[PDB]
């Protein structure tokens, strides 16, 4: 994988959706905004001061905090604290549930 | 390498029997009021997931320790096992010849004059049998890391052992699923003389006619004369009675048990519908019972052998234990589907001569067995498929081939079932090779 | 001498298990869907009519071959036998008395 | 059921299986518990992709 | 108490490069502890009795 | 398994004899219409590339079984083999060094008077050898699979064996089509002393005049007095008629015992002199044959392992020959080419000592051998490269170089061929280390 | 990775597939004309037949 | 093979985070105006250095 630094700016949680901004000389990070379409999802917990690192792969699905109960096939977007909640408006899904998952736990995904 | 671990851990307890009993009064639990520790046994009565840590008592600094290591050396053996044939170390294909009987012929004398040297084919099938399993149990034991869980080499050996012992076990447990899913893989294609039976379930006389119907079948099976019906080649054979295997479902053999008070209550022995096996679940609807023989099984141990290797860089040792096997349905021996609920009121048409060979000109009669599931008569409509010259075959199975057929041909036994507007046409199926001989014909008469 | 033979011939299939074990979702034939050559066993476990020659894998020019045959040394004895009273060489009438 | 562990990960986790029976109005947890021991690997992180 | 193994297609291509592969197996454990402790105290009155 | 296949797969019949025969009249054909099989044989005895089934002539069900596996071992052997030259265990450059003869100088006192301690460098030239080969043979035996394949220990021994074995065939084949690879290397390098002749393979004259110049040419390369041209470092050698060895086919072999030996009655006057072998051939475009010194080839040994590794999850073995060696030409060794085909005018130019160390503002004097296959004059230019200014050859190889260099020479040394649109330059080339010269001085009158 | 999928009408080879859903197991039909597929089929799969989607 | 990032010669100066379009000679250079914006860099870069950024 192709791998970089980058800084959280907002107390990253694992398994959220994240989103990044331009910085002091660095991408900094934190969890994606309510209903968009997020660029990162984070796999380990790392500080509002905390400098960590990204791993650039295509992957074919992420494993994410489901915002509400989510069925199988449905559309994903981005959801309250960066967790993949069920949609219908194009413009902001991200991937689609390939497995069913109840609010709070994990939920595979397919990116598109 | 834990620091908090309850008692309780994954325990959902419906009551506190340690309080029951302080609670009670002289009604249930008044046996263990006077059990002095009842509340240590209440409290590590089932034992504990995750050995913390005691203190010994009078020296609290000391540590009381474990003084005891249990090695469960439990085996998981296939339960159908009884039915392996040995083993194949060298080929893949097996070759089944079974001959059959030749029908008497009337001892006339004079006819004898000119009939000697006349020809007679025996009656005689095959069928054939291929390597098809091929898996293995890879198993890792880490070496020298485990010597830090033992004290006693005797207890470090004996759990390496039970390792190796479980890989056995679990090839064990396989083939006893491939065994159930040649069972099923053989119901599946109609290959079962079936026995269309009640549910058991909906009602006590459905079930206790569902057990006449296996005991007269297993009586059929056992016939010393033979019967032809019941195989799938409908060749003759017979069967001794500790030569079957009924094998059962699920809680059915229970049901009989308690609810055939006429039967099963009073027998638990090869007399008794055969020697009896026990599964859990056919898992293919329909099925409730099988009923075959021994020799119905062509299980063949092709290989068996456990590679190792060590890795340097890891301290430890893969086990690959290596299954090859033939597994297969010996097609000849008796076999019986005990199917509830709906079935086809055919089940499957079988052509005598599978293998034909016929010359150009020459003759060749079949004979279809239809397995009729309700009993009635049936009309099989015999046809010629493929081949070059519209040759035929009589409405009676005589298979009349031209004096110029060039293909191979398949013969057809069909019979056609349900309706009209939907026929179901379940079909026998033949081949016949063409022998060329450069007769003379054309027209004849 | 043929020279095309189905491994179906003869058999009217009620279904196909290889389908149903594959289309199985922890329900019916669960336990086979870890059985690793489920599909080879499902193929031939019946067995075939006409063995049509199998090439060795590893080395397709080599030919699998047959390392056993079975001969069914199968009786069918007379139920009745026992009633058999022995024997007579001459003559051909029997008197009872 | 499949858990992941995050990259800084350092607590010993519980890792529970309920089941809901009864209503809602009184629901039952009936709940079959696991723990983690979590070991300690400097892997490299942060976010992914 | 040590368990079974998942069978594994023998597939001699994917054995290329899947020697040394690792297969924990699975072993579970269970600990008792010695939770009795008590006694019977009888007097016989010797002498007496004879 | 290939279904329906046909035992024509790899046949293209020209005429189908079974038809030949079967019409056949005062043909020829007629004899064989007596035979009562002739169409079984006719259509299968030519060999059958894929096992079909074939089922028993009397009971259709019984499949006709192999009664015989031949393992059909075979060995190859490198008739190059004899020109190795040993094997070196230890180290790697094999070095070869060569003295050559001088030039004759004119006496004169008048001279000498100051000449005394002057130096004059010995004429010798040196090459380094390397390894090149250091490939190695990989063989996969699946033994557990081939069991499955074979019904006997000894055509299953057989048959591995015979795979290893064919590793060594392997081996001997590559080593033999390697130093081939040398011959066609060093040619197609223009390193051979071209002879021009005319295609053995034609009339007889042209045969014959081969004949001629190949005993002329070896001749040539045993003259006592020695020769330069027939080495590539154009150094004054000779070699023997134990030496030498003629490569040449089989075509010419075959050529020469019938037109010319099985005439001659003194077959010594036409046959070729020493020793001579038979290859299949060479590939390099209009290669007719090779003459050369036994120690031409530079072949060594360096490695000769095999090695055998298990894999315990596969079930299978795999070797390893490892096979390194120094693969080398000397170029001190006499070597021409027998050429048919179209040859350059000037094939090669060999230039000066080669490896020079002039100390910079010295001078050196440089020469060249230009292999005028074509006999022509060649004028040679000359050209100095890789420094500035002030460095420079006369045109006669006089090399004059300047009061301060740097970078490293080279001088070069050239023949135009073909003409000012197509001007192909054949170049000799030679490398100058420059020593530094701590004269001092910067400007001067 | 890859998933369960459960056709849904008559799949061909190399055409181009668009996920659904129903029932509950992802469903799997050609590409709608005129947009964006989601895979592509490399085996002919039935109506009704499960099969995986090699992600 | 479908790479998230590359690595491209930068055409100028690169910060981090900066939105790169195609420059002179193929060269990655900062750009501001959307659909000349193929990929953002993850890491400052000088002229002729190569500066890694992921796609999107």
């Amino acid at each position: 994988m192709v791998s970089f630094t980058a800084r959280a700016k907002s107390n990253v949680m694992a398994y959220r959706l994240l989103a990044y901004s331009q910085g002091d000389d660095i991408i900094e990070i934190s969890h994606a905004a309510e209903n968009t379409i997020p660029d990162y999802v984070a796999v380990k917990d790392v500080d509002k001061g905390d400098l960590t690192q990204v791993n650039m792969y295509p992957l074919a699905a992420w494993q994410v905090i489901a915002g509400s109960d989510i069925k199988v096939g449905d559309n994903l977007t981005t959801g309250k604290d960066g967790t993949a909640v069920p949609t219908d408006d194009p413009s902001t899904v991200f991937g689609y549930a390939v497995e069913e998952a109840q609010e709070g736990q994990l939920v595979t995904l397919v990116i598109s | 390498t834990f620091n908090d671990v309850k008692t309780s851990l994954g325990i959902t307890e419906s009551y506190d029997i340690v309080n029951a009993i302080r609670n009670s009064q002289g009604d249930n639990f008044k046996s263990y009021v006077p059990l002095a520790t009842a509340n240590n046994v209440a409290e590590v009565g089932a034992g504990i997931l995750i050995n913390q840590t005691v203190q010994n008592d009078f020296i609290t600094s000391l540590v009381d320790r474990i003084g005891l290591v249990v090695i469960r050396q439990v085996s998981l053996n296939n339960p159908l096992k009884k039915f392996k044939k040995g083993q194949i170390p060298l080929g893949r294909t097996i070759e089944e010849i079974y001959t059959d009987i030749t029908k008497e012929k009337q001892y006339d004398a004079e006819e004898a004059e000119q009939k000697v040297f006349e020809r007679e084919m025996p009656n005689v099938k095959t069928l054939f049998h291929e390597r098809n399993r091929q898996g293995f149990y890879h198993q890792t034991i880490q070496d020298d890391s485990l010597k830090t869980a033992f004290v006693s080499w005797g207890n470090f050996e004996s759990f390496v052992s039970s390792i190796i012992n479980a890989i056995y076990n679990s090839a064990e447990v396989d083939e006893y699923e491939y065994m159930k899913l040649l069972v099923d893989n053989y119901y599946s294609k109609g290959l079962f003389t079936t026995v269309k039976i009640d549910e058991p379930t909906s009602s006590t006389g459905a079930l206790t006619e569902f057990v006449k119907k296996m005991r007269a079948t297993a009586r059929k099976l056992t016939l010393p004369q033979g019967s032809r019906d019941w195989n799938s080649m409908a060749v003759r054979t017979r069967s001794y009675m500790e030569d079957l295997h009924l094998i059962i479902d699920a809680d059915l053999e229970a049901e009989l048990d308690v609810d055939v008070l006429a039967k099963a209550f009073n027998m638990n022995r090869t007399d008794f519908l055969g020697n009896v096996t026990v599964i859990d679940g056919f898992a293919s609807t329909g099925l409730e019972a099988v009923l075959v023989d021994k020799d119905w099984f062509m299980v063949y141990d092709n290989l068996h052998k456990m590679e190792t290797v060590r890795n340097p860089r890891g301290l430890y040792w893969n086990y690959y234990y290596h299954v090859w096997q033939t597994l297969s349905v010996s097609r000849f021996a008796n076999a019986v589907a005990f199917v509830s609920g709906d079935v086809p009121a055919v089940t499957q048409v079988i052509v005598s001569p599978n293998i034909a060979a016929v010359k150009q000109g020459g003759q060749q009669q079949f004979t279809a067995y239809v397995r009729a599931t309700n009993a009635k008569d049936h009309k099989v409509v015999w046809s010629v498929e493929g081949g070059s010259t519209g040759t035929a075959i009589t409405g009676d199975g005589l298979l009349s081939v031209s004096g110029n057929e060039d293909n191979q041909l398949t013969v057809k036994a069909t019979v056609d079932i349900g309706t009209e507007d939907k026929p179901k046409l379940v079909v026998g199926e033949a081949v016949v090779s063409i022998r060329p001989n450069n007769a003379s014909g054309g027209a004849q008469a």
